[PDB]
């Protein structure tokens, strides 16, 4: 087993607000909203206390981004919603899909990620020069692994709790063998 | 055209303040006011960068940020900020900007 | 001979065709547009390295004809030129005589054009300075 | 544009590599020979 | 601050020495500009500010700031605000700057 | 149509 | 890049950048995809042993072609590939590109040998920054003694206190 639980740090979720929203006006009364349209087609709302980010497109979309937890990600995106009620659209809160919920841990020891790449080649690909870890991508679960020289590892890719912690305990085993000194 | 926000400041709203009197006294037309407002705007934006020498730089924590209409609008608060030295704190402080792109 | 075409033919054979000079036209649906360019390619001086080879790896050091005898190489060395690029520009006002200026762009700066077969015992070879026992020591025949 | 891809140096190299090789002088024949060692005097 | 001082003189300056040939197209008579001197002079002495010698929406005696902005870059929290051409009345005192670098993290 | 650039021989 | 890194020959992704004018993340999503079918057609016709050819740092096949750049002897190059091939076991610079490991091992056994070329001229030969250099130099100062070859400072060609401090 592992004596380590991977901790979240950025899980992105989508809503559908049922409605077509005029973003310009958005931008001018709501507090912290950014409309740049000839730089994105949206317009970014952040708000303080569950630091997380909103792009408000025109077709009543959503993104939100910088959730720590699955049910912040949700209280964000109803503070939201409450905010596009208290402006004056008629923003139903239908649907909830959280898309990617990356995730970071520190098995606490080096790891030889030459020797990984040379063993697990069909799913590792290390190109120091470019990147300074190894990109895994596991068959099952579909989660995309960067694993560190110094024993940190980032696990992306996944929709729940239940694919990037076995993911965690499928990886663990093949990165104990991989140790250095 | 050219940028409007000085009318904000305070020679702009004294400047409206002047003129509102004499569109009151019928001594200006409604658009001589536009031309003479336009005008007073572009002089301001024209001998506001060249004999000026004093500077200010301002610190604090933003309450509140936004940009549309290719403005950004800042409300910094519990900012203290430093002139050319003398520092002055500033309890609440709102920041209007305009791009530097020429508009129409 | 070979001394000769070494010394004197290749920089007389770089310097006959040395400039190359591309006018770009205007080709200018408004008049914001009305400039044209003239950009030139000029060869200068020609250098020529000892033998050397470039192996697999990209080491490159001397070759010596006993080792390109026996590898099966080519006893050849490098040649160098000096290219200057000149930037012309002029504003292309139609009946007007167009008169070019540098935009300051002239960059200049050797750069590898070939490997010239050196002819053994001439002046580009290593065995032209080598005496008797500098030969036995290459295991070159005296 | 690249400086390098410009100029190919592969063209002087092969073409006074293969004329050399191969005594065709062009691109006449026999102009290059493989030398006689044979004897000193040949 | 003397510098703010002859900042509005030359910009009151600037807008007598532009508007009188408006004024001339217009047809109105002189006597429409020293009132406006007169009572540009009383309301820059009556603002006292600077001497002279003649639940997340957005909703004078205020310190606000207009400028024009050159480059606004932004990280995580901290704020580059690259500011520029613009005229301050914090505190009731106005003063100008050439360039303005403001810092502020968000929190 | 025309051609937007040409072969100059230096002279 | 994929030829050479198959022929034991590989250059690096700077190479071939100064030749084809190829944008580097592109690059990078491109030479993944034909990794991943180039190992997909060996599955499915014949089976290839890798045997460290696909390797991502392959910092041993470097050195010489370095060491030929800055005109180094060969024995600062053989010094300086035993350097690297040590630099695997240090975890300090574990992480770092092939690219730099190589060019600060080729700089210490520079300063070794006492050979007269500056981390300026090094830098500007090979475009890694002189404050890299500097960096990896002062970092694989507290290692000397296992970095070095030891038959070289035994023989009394070179000695660890060339070496200049931090």
């Amino acid at each position: 087993t592992s004596g380590i639980v991977p901790t979240l740090q950025n899980i992105v979720a989508t809503v559908t607000l049922g409605c077509r929203l005029d973003l310009k006006t958005v931008a001018l009364h709501a507090r912290n909203a950014e409309y740049n349209p000839k730089r994105f087609a949206a317009v970014i709302m952040r708000i303080r206390e569950p630091k997380t980010t909103a792009l408000i497109f025109a077709s009543g979309k959503m993104v939100v981004t910088g959730a720590k937890s699955e049910d912040d990600s949700k209280l964000a995106s109803r503070k939201y919603a409450r905010i596009i009620q208290k402006i004056g659209f008629a923003a139903k809160f239908t649907d909830f899909k959280i898309q990617n919920i990356v995730g970071s841990c520190d098995v606490k020891f080096p790891i030889r990620l030459e020797g990984l790449a040379f063993s697990h080649g069909t799913f590792s690909s290390y190109e120091p020069e470019l990147f300074p870890g190894l990109i895994y991508r596991m068959v099952k679960p579909k989660i995309v692994l960067l694993i560190f020289v110094s024993g940190k590892i980032v696990l992306t890719g996944a929709k729940q709790r239940e694919e990037i912690y076995q993911a965690f305990e499928a990886i663990y085993p093949v990165l104990s063998e991989f140790r250095k000194m | 055209g050219y940028y409007e926000l000085y009318r904000r400041s305070t020679i702009g709203n004294s400047l409206v303040d002047a003129l509102d009197t004499l569109i009151s006294d019928g001594r200006i037309e409604a658009s001589l006011a536009m031309r003479v407002l336009e005008t007073f705007d572009k002089v301001v934006a024209e001998t506001l960068k060249d004999n000026t020498q004093s500077k200010l730089t301002v610190k604090g924590n933003l309450d509140t940020y936004g940009f549309c209409d290719d403005v950004w609008t800042f409300i910094v608060k519990n900012c203290q900020v430093t002139v050319e030295q003398s520092v002055i704190s500033v309890d609440k402080l709102r920041i209007v900007a305009c791009n530097s792109k020429k508009s129409e | 001979s070979f001394n000769q075409f070494v010394d004197y033919t290749l920089q007389d054979i770089i310097c006959e065709d040395s400039t190359l000079i591309l006018e770009q036209l205007a080709q200018h649906t408004t008049e914001s547009d009305n400039i044209s360019r003239k950009y030139e390619i000029s060869f200068g001086k020609i250098y020529v390295t000892k033998p050397m080879v470039n192996e697999s790896d990209g080491v490159t050091h001397a070759l010596y004809p006993q080792e390109a005898r026996l590898r099966n190489l080519t006893y050849s060395s490098g040649l160098f030129v000096d290219v200057k690029k000149r930037t012309y520009e002029a504003i292309d006002v139609p009946g007007r005589e167009l008169k070019y200026e540098l935009i300051a762009e002239e960059s200049e700066g050797k750069v590898f054009i070939g490997r010239l077969p050196i002819m053994l015992r001439s002046k580009n070879c290593y065995l032209s300075e080598a005496t008797e026992s500098d030969l036995y020591k290459l295991k070159e025949c005296p | 544009f690249n400086m390098k891809l410009a100029i190919n140096a592969k063209t002087i190299t092969s073409g006074l590599k293969y004329a050399l090789a191969t005594g065709n002088w062009g691109e006449r024949a026999g102009v290059s020979q493989v030398l006689n060692r044979y004897t000193y005097s040949s | 601050n003397a510098e703010a001082s002859r900042v509005y003189e030359i910009i009151v300056e600037s807008v007598v020495n532009e508007v009188r040939e408006d004024f001339e197209n217009a047809g109105i008579d002189e006597q429409t500009l020293q009132d406006l001197k007169n009572i540009w002079q009383k309301k820059l002495t009556e603002t006292k500010v600077t001497t002279f010698s003649w639940d997340y929406l957005i909703s004078p005696d205020e310190n606000l700031m207009l400028c024009l902005y050159d480059k606004v870059t932004r990280t995580k929290a901290r704020w580059k605000c690259s500011l520029k051409d613009g005229v301050v009345t914090i505190n009731r005192n106005d003063y100008t700057f050439q360039k303005a670098q403001v810092e502020a993290e968000w929190v | 149509l025309r051609r937007k650039t040409r072969q100059l021989k230096v002279l | 890049l994929i030829g050479c890194r198959r022929a034991e020959v590989a250059r690096t992704f700077k190479e071939i950048q100064s030749l084809i004018h190829v944008k580097t993340k592109e690059f990078g999503k491109t030479l993944n995809i034909m990794k991943n079918i180039l190992r997909g057609k060996s599955e499915d016709g014949f089976l290839k042993i890798d045997t460290d050819n696909m390797s991502g740092a392959q910092n041993l096949t470097y050195i010489p072609r370095f060491c030929s750049h800055l005109g180094l002897p060969m024995q600062v190059t053989t010094s300086a590939e035993y350097t690297a091939k040590k630099c695997k076991e240090i975890k300090e610079i574990a992480g770092k590109s092939p690219i730099t490991i190589a060019v600060v091992s080729i700089y210490l056994n520079i300063l070794l040998f006492q050979i007269p070329i500056t981390a300026a001229k090094v830098g500007q030969t090979l475009q890694v920054t002189e404050g890299t250099i500097k960096s990896g130099y002062k970092i694989l100062y507290e290692h000397r003694d296992k970095l070095v070859d030891p038959q070289l400072i035994a023989n009394g060609v070179v000695s660890l206190d060339n070496l200049p401090g931090v």
